[PDB]
């Protein structure tokens, strides 16, 4: 998961 | 927003759906290329060839089972983009990049037209 | 092989499955979470969610239009999930990470489950 | 595109  | 991304998501989705079509599963249209035929899922088709997108978004083609490519296209260059469209993997080789463009120009599949014109400039 | 691939093409017909979504083009279900109605693509679905590939390969409910959850489940959960189906992009939210985890355990969606677990650890 |  990841800041887009 | 402030959402979050799960990086795999979009390629596990594409995963999921090929292993439908391998299986049968809910495909609800064959695409008839000279003798052969491919059983596939419009959806995918639509999402990524813009000839299915007009297609299956027209009112009276929508509801039709069997689509019939027109005589020039090639069973093997056809096999080779539905594989493409369900994994993002080409198969493009020496022997196969002229019926692998002539059927991307055809199906309107804008990058694979792309690379095909390079890999041709390139020889 | 010896195959070449594009690396945006997932992303990319997640995209366009999205888009036919949000213009109600081939939605083949209709998913009721109490009043609330969501239509979708069973394909996407599956693809997305352990509980709806059990419920699309069996061969009684494959051929439903309509799918009833059960009454514990939140609508907003469910549209939160639907919407990270189609985009990759989850909207997990001090006020709604409860129902959001309850829902994500319901569908079987075992990624959703392990970032929700691990932003409760956190807090 | 790229070597997968
Ligand atoms: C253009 N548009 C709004 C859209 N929405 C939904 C879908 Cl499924 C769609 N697909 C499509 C259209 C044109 C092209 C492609 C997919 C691939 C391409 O090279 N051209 N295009
Ligand atoms: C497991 N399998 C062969 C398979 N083939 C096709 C599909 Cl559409 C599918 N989808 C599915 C099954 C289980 C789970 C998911 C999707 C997401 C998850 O967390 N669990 N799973
Ligand atoms: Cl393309
Ligand atoms: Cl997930």
């Amino acid at each position: 998961w990841v800041i887009p | 927003d402030s959402c979050i991304q799960f990086t795999r998501h979009a390629s596990d989705v594409l995963l999921n759906l090929n292993r439908l079509r391998s299986r049968d599963i809910l495909t609800d249209v064959v695409i008839v290329v000279s003798r052969e035929q491919f059983r596939a899922h419009k959806t995918v088709l639509m999402a990524c060839s813009g000839l299915f997108y007009s297609i299956f978004t027209d009112q009276l083609k929508c509801n039709l089972s069997v689509i019939n490519l027109d005589p020039e296209i090639n069973p093997e260059g056809f096999c080779i983009l539905l594989d493409f469209m369900y994994t993002s993997r080409l198969n493009l080789r020496e022997g196969n990049i002229m019926a692998v463009m002539a059927t991307a120009m055809y199906l309107q599949m804008e990058h694979v037209v792309d690379t095909c014109r390079k890999f041709i400039k390139a020889s």
